[PDB]
């Protein structure tokens, strides 16, 4: 072949591979038959899933005042957004802890 | 002279402090134990990676937080600002662990 | 001694300095990228493969992946993805 | 209260107000209502937006360098004002009474026949007692509108102004979302786009039949 | 060999309830939390050692862990995946 | 006057009543209106098999059977016999669907 | 024509009878409405995952295989339609 | 009409080897096909994603073997492997 070689990632205007994901779906056991639009179309939902939550990271180090996000961060990240919430509801993130959440009834009468 | 606090305040000041820390408050040495232990009763002469433990210990640690904060649902559903084992029981219950 | 373990990091950390150009990552919070990412794709791609089993169909399309996905995301976060699929599949289905 | 409405016969441009916006949205929005402007002032504490002014909106704006410097004498040499807008991108009470006092300076006088039109913005976060303050400095009570009908996020919105159509008119809209969606900084635009343009451009849809 | 349950101290419980927001902890808590705690790690420990029993080997890799977490809709970040 | 019973007696004459039942406790006919009311804000001109709609009433008097289970727990654990939307809330809150 | 006010089909002794079946002694009065909130929201998520389910099959007519794919796919396995 | 398969028969099978007396409805044989496809599936899923875990192809015997240590709790899962490989010794030595 004579070409030049523009990487399916590219191709869609995309950055995460279409090639690993691709051959992912293959390996995986899922269907018989994969096609291309179905690892374009991944490749898109994952590398937005992926944006959102470092943006709301990057967000987070910046309230922090870091430049590099941390478990912390994405914690978060995640459990301070609620649609991120409702997909991570039962997963663990390590080394992040939980919210700073403070009971109304257990604080002293400041009045 | 000396000086001391009422009890709600370093109490708070422990939650606050605590929820903003994200260090492993279980000790890894005796945690480690005890995963030795329980598994003892599974097979003889188990091994662990070190990240073994330590995803043990997130999870475990993480896991007892959030079964805490339900804890603490029920003890101020409950007119309480203590804990009680009913509270723990109830939290259990209501998630279906009951088994 | 030669095995290479497979990830997203250089991935994640492109969309990173894509989405902000200054801020960093660190190892572990990569490492949980990465987990996320092969977690979201093996719920996607199974929901995906029951979907096709449904519907007595061998081949996974984009259509299958747009209904998971639809599924999965919570509401406004999946019409956001679904957009943002559907333009993408759009930009490679008419490129160069 | 509904004000009576001049025919389109009569297009006289608009004199606008804003006082308080990170990212200048009046001047923009009011080029995408169709009609021209007559005077559109501006002012801003810090630089940001005197930059974003200086590079993008090709200088057919008066500035102010602060808003400390408008007095009376500015408000009556410049031109009486039709429209007097008030956003942002403990000073929330600063600019809410820099606003009203700028407000008193361009409100027309009893016998003025002049379609006068004011807003101002903030969200539900606001402590109550400022919210009521705030209903009696005004006079008008504020809409309480979320942003759960065309998202998701627990950021609701009180609204104040003179708008006709501002208590129920407002819903979801599904092409409007859809054309919306198609970004990867999708909700980075529903955080500060959808609370600039869409809004902004539904509340002051009826000024047109106006002018 | 039988304390280790007891390796979980009464600080320990403390710090964890202060981390989930509890102000008060009465003294019946710790021993039912060490109850608790043993109980969900033999349900993780028995899973993973399982999965270590598959794949015929003799130390319990990080990744049995989670797996054995994610087969109990617990899923755990940040040790592969 | 005529016989009047108690109010406990008959409240757990109908626990014990409905415990041993197994028909559907919500009507049929109105819980499909509920039903085609919910579909109509996904899809106009939708339609239903029985069978669905009778699964739909099975696993939606399954779910309240079971979240009334839990509000009763709620109810006795905060020293009440009545439940609660503060018990059904609790409830909610700690089986995690908030 | 529009189906409107359909919650309120739920009624207060259907709501009572599910209570009993659950065991409940004694119903404050805002239970009824609380419960059809509950049920409102459960029906929206279960009824939304079916509707998704017929749009890919290219079909109009919610299947019961629909709904309990929905109901199973919630970790909720509703026996007795297949699956 | 296309045939839809089912274990009915076979849960009629069992059933008379277990109470030959007692029948059973076709709702509750609704139920038990719809238990029986269930079970399946969440085995056959379990060993699937346990082959893929060890990077194998073939599903064996230990793969489900495991697959059911994992999901029947405790003395189902004893006694399942206790008939399982009482029924695999059977097949490999008949
Ligand atoms: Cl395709
Ligand atoms: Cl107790």
């Amino acid at each position: 072949t004579r070409a030049k070689a523009k990487t399916r990632s590219s191709r869609a205007g995309l950055q995460f591979p279409v090639g690993r994901v691709h051959r992912l779906l293959r390996k995986g056991n899922y269907a018989e038959r994969v096609g291309a639009g179905a690892p374009v179309y991944l490749a898109a939902v994952l590398e937005y899933l992926t944006a959102e939550i470092l943006e709301l990271a990057g967000n987070a180090a910046r309230d922090n005042k870091k430049t590099r996000i941390i478990p912390r961060h994405l914690q978060l990240a995640v459990r301070n957004d609620e649609e991120l919430n409702k997909l991570l509801g039962r997963v663990t993130i390590a080394q992040g802890g939980v919210l700073p959440n403070i009971q109304s009834v257990l604080l002293p009468k400041k009045t | 002279k000396p000086h001391r606090y009422r009890p709600g305040t370093v109490a708070l000041r422990e939650i606050r402090r605590y929820q903003k820390s994200t260090e492993l408050l279980i000790r890894k040495l005796p945690f480690q134990r005890l995963v030795r232990e329980i598994a003892q009763d599974f097979k003889t002469d188990l091994r662990f990676q070190s990240s073994a433990v330590m995803a043990l210990q997130e999870a475990s640690e993480a896991y007892l937080v959030a079964l805490f904060e339900d804890t603490n649902l029920c003890a101020i559903h409950a007119k309480r600002v203590t804990i009680m084992p009913k509270d723990i029981q109830l939290a259990r219950r209501i998630r279906g662990e009951r088994a | 001694r030669k095995t290479r373990k497979e990830s997203y990091a250089i991935y994640v950390y492109k969309v990173l300095k894509q989405v902000h150009p200054d801020t960093g990552i660190s190892s572990k919070a990569m490492s949980i990228m990465n987990s996320f990412v092969n977690d979201v794709f093996e719920r996607i791609a199974g929901e995906a493969s029951r979907l096709a089993h449904y519907n007595k169909r061998s081949t996974i399309t984009s259509r299958e992946i747009q209904t998971a996905v639809r599924l999965l995301l919570p509401g406004e976060l999946a019409k956001h993805a679904v957009s943002e699929g559907t333009k993408a599949v759009t930009k490679y289905t008419s490129a160069k | 209260k509904l004000y009576p409405a001049i025919p389109a016969a009569r297009r006289r441009p608009i004199r606008v107000l804003s006082l308080f916006d990170g990212i200048a949205t009046g001047y923009l929005v009011l080029k995408e209502l169709g009609i021209k402007v007559g005077k559109y002032v501006a002012s801003e504490v810090c630089e940001e937006s005197i930059a974003v002014g200086t590079v993008k909106h090709e200088g057919n704006i008066k500035y102010v360098n602060d808003v400390r410097n408008i007095t009376k004498k500015n408000i009556e040499e410049w031109g009486p004002f039709d429209l007097v807008i008030g956003g942002s991108p403990e000073g929330t009470g600063r600019l809410f009474f820099e606003f009203y006092h700028l407000l008193n300076y361009s409100r027309p006088k009893e016998g003025d026949d002049r379609p006068f039109f004011w807003m101002f913005e903030n969200v539900v976060a606001m402590k109550v007692g400022d919210k009521r303050d705030i209903s009696r400095f005004l006079e008008c009570n504020p809409v309480m509108i979320d942003a759960i009908k065309v998202s998701a996020a627990h950021r609701a919105r009180y609204f104040w102004g003179n708008l006709p159509g501002m208590n129920r008119i407002f819903g979801f809209p599904v092409h409007y979302t859809d054309v919306s969606n198609m970004g990867r900084g999708a909700r980075q635009k529903l955080l500060g786009r959808s609370w600039s343009v869409p809004v902004i451009r539904h509340l002051f849809a009826p000024l047109k039949d106006y002018f | 060999l039988r304390d280790n349950i007891q390796g979980i101290t009464k600080p320990a419980i403390r710090r964890l309830a202060r981390r989930g927001g509890v102000k008060r902890i009465s003294g019946l808590i710790y021993e039912e939390t060490r109850g608790v705690l043993k109980v969900f790690l033999e349900n993780v420990i028995r899973d993973a050692v399982t999965y270590t029993e598959h794949a015929k080997r003799k130390t319990v890799t990080a990744m049995d862990v989670v797996y054995a977490l994610k087969r109990q809709g617990r899923t755990l970040y940040g040790f592969g995946g």
